[PDB]
RNA sequence: UCCUCCUAAAGAGUAACGGAGGAGCACGAAGGUUGGCUAAUCCUGGUCGGACAUCAGGAGGUUAGUGCAAUGGCAUAAGCC
RNA sequence: ACGACCAGGGCUACACACGUGCUACAAUGGCGCAUACAAAGAGAAGCGACCUCGCGAGAGCAAGCGGACCUCAUAAAGUGCGUCGUAGUCCGGAUUGGAGUCUGCAACUCGACUCCAUGAAGUCGGAAUCGCUAGUAAUCGUGGAUCAGAAUGCCACGGUG
């Protein structure tokens, strides 16, 4: 993981949607491309679109999906068997 | 007998006022615990029975009646008439005292214990519970036993309703939860 | 009872590293030493500690601050 | 003999015989009979009761048998229930840390399921 | 050849290459007696234990049982120790 | 547009089949303490002592060095003592959880390392098959290239033999 002298990590254009969308209050899904970035707690409770490699899938945030980054809750590989 | 004397002075007061009864023979009561082993991998040789019946005679000190079976059915390879199972009932004085060492020695034993079920009183107040290994009692031996059995308890009390044995186990401190 | 078919059940004292001193009739014969009795056995202080759920915006904040 | 639920073997050393605990390893039995003042190489034989009742009091310390197993099962159900990346590796029972999964995963899947 | 039911027409009996099933044994206790006991099934609860073993409660009331076919009996049990 | 630019993804997927390797299945060993003996290399956007702090990977301050000077850098196997005493073990280390460090705009997919916990398979391997004639095989550590970081690979080096 990262270390801790240097805190968590966000993308600023991300981490100015997210002080946008919690001062005008709209449930729009945020599409995004920060694969990479830590989910803040001012977070909860919004519908953002993590890219994925092809598309955006929605991702609604909990409160157990904070210590997280984007990128885990989007996977990339779609895999559904072989026979 | 020292729960059976808690029973008669302090139990009894309790459950009248909080049932307001019209009798004191209306309170509840425990009439009878039995100790249950299906042991059905018996059918393979006796002596699992021989000692299961053996350990079970040393938890509560009675010689087990080895039960049988009612029927023959064929899904477990038995036939009406085989023993496949020992039991014990404990009434008057040995019922208490096991009672006694029950809730205070074994229950505490019990690998991760973290309290029993409030929805194990059958509708009619009597209580079943039915624990994992025989090793939580003392009476054995850890080095002179091999094989982990695994018995059931049945406490049959004389309480109408559902709640009213659930009232009187928590008037022993019966850990529940 | 019968006479002869049963163990014998005599009693003992079970004592405990809370000292509760405690005489039960038994099939033990010898003398016995316990660890836990329901007297002193953390269910009704330990047990309540060890859900131990924690919060993640909790564990967030301690990290650092902003 | 009987520490933290489970009891304890008699003939092995003091060290190793703690480790039985699941929850304990070498370096925390060192860490247990140093706050005891127990020798390594003493057996759990020939103890006193008063250093076995010193030796749950430190066992008591940290989490053991009953809390840890049921700590690790609600970190993963904890996964499970969010659905990360994580979490699937967790529930398609492959491997979660990065591993490769082309050849030698022999670990997490079992062995081998033959194509019938 | 023998047993049971129907045909058989409310006593007995009653035919067909009429309709359906069994028997050619078993048991030294599965006999005698005295004493005692009461099923099937289902519901709920309970370590392994699961549709189904054993245990505890309740419904149920013989829908079970009878060494074997069917019919008639069977609780005073002829059922079960 | 089959040319060009950027973000994200992929090249790391996974019922499976094979090659080449690493670590093992232990007692000619594991472990703990003490202790002896190397060679060959690299170093300036680098090597980084000493001292301090941290269980630790590391961090801080910071000399010395373009290097027979200083640094990487204490060789390990060995020996000496103690320990385990044949067990899936004080063997084996997979897997997984928690906590971290460092690199880098950035370690989710998808890095390395550390700490605590976890303790799979494995008890010498079917048919088959490979290497090797002397400092060789076997075994033991060491270094370099590539490289911000990232080897069990590769290329070198000596020990025992
Ligand atoms: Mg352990
Ligand atoms: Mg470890
Ligand atoms: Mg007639
Ligand atoms: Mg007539
Ligand atoms: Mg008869
Ligand atoms: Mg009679
Ligand atoms: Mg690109
Ligand atoms: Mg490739
Ligand atoms: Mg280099
Ligand atoms: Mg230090
Ligand atoms: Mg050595
Ligand atoms: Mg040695
Ligand atoms: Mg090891
Ligand atoms: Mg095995
Ligand atoms: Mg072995
Ligand atoms: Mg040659
Ligand atoms: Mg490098
Ligand atoms: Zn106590």
């Amino acid at each position: 993981p990262r270390s801790l002298k240097k805190g968590p990590f966000i993308d600023l254009h991300l981490l100015k949607k997210v002080e946008k969308a919690v001062e005008s209050g709209d449930k729009k899904p945020l599409r995004t491309w920060s694969r990479r970035s830590t989910i803040f707690p001012n977070m909860i409770g919004l519908t953002i679109a993590v890219h994925n490699g092809r598309q955006h899938v929605p991702v609604f945030v909990t409160d157990e999906m904070v210590g997280h980054k984007l990128g885990e809750f989007a996977p990339t590989r779609t895999y559904r068997g072989h026979a | 007998a020292k729960l059976h004397d808690y029973y008669k002075d302090e139990v009894v007061k309790k459950l009248m006022t909080e049932f307001n009864y019209n009798s004191v023979m209306q309170v509840p009561r425990v009439e009878k615990i039995t100790l249950n082993m299906g042991v059905g991998e018996a059918i393979a040789d006796k002596k699992l029975l021989d000692n299961a019946a053996a350990d079970l005679a040393a938890i509560s000190g009675q010689k087990p009646l080895i039960t049988k079976a009612r029927k023959s059915v064929a899904g477990f390879k038995i036939r009406q008439g085989y023993p496949i199972g020992c039991k014990v009932t404990l009434r008057g004085e040995r019922m208490w005292e096991f009672f006694e060492r029950l809730i205070t020695i074994a229950v505490p034993r019990i690998r991760d214990f973290r309290g029993l079920s409030a929805k194990s009183f059958d509708g009619r107040g009597n209580y079943s519970m039915g624990v994992r290994e025989q090793i939580i009692f003392p009476e054995i031996d850890y080095d002179k036993v091999d094989r982990v059995r695994g018995l059931d308890i049945t406490i049959t009390t004389t309480a109408k309703s559902d709640e009213e044995g659930r009232a009187l186990l928590a008037a022993f401190d019966f850990p529940f939860r | 009872m019968k006479k002869d078919i049963h163990p014998k059940y005599e009693e003992i004292t079970a004592s405990c590293s809370c000292g509760n001193v405690m005489k039960i009739r038994s099939t033990v014969g010898h003398d016995l030493n316990l660890d836990v009795c329901s007297k002193c056995h953390p269910f009704f202080t330990g047990k309540q500690r060890d859900v131990a759920t924690g919060g993640r915006v909790d564990r967030f904040n301690k990290r650092f601050n902003i | 003999a009987r520490i933290a639920g489970i009891n304890i073997p008699d003939h092995k050393h003091a060290v190793i015989a703690l480790t039985s605990i699941y929850g304990v390893g070498k370096t925390r039995s060192k860490a247990i009979l140093a706050a005891a003042g127990i020798a390594e190489d003493v057996k759990i034989s020939e103890l006193s009761e008063g250093q076995i009742d010193t030796l749950r009091d430190e066992v008591a310390k940290f989490v053991v048998e009953g809390d840890l197993r049921r700590e690790i099962s609600m970190s993963i159900k904890r996964l499970m229930d969010l659905g990360c990346y994580r979490g699937l590796r967790h529930r398609r029972g492959l491997p979660v840390r990065g591993q490769r999964t082309k050849t030698n995963a022999r670990t997490r899947k079992g062995p081998r399921k033959p194509i019938k």
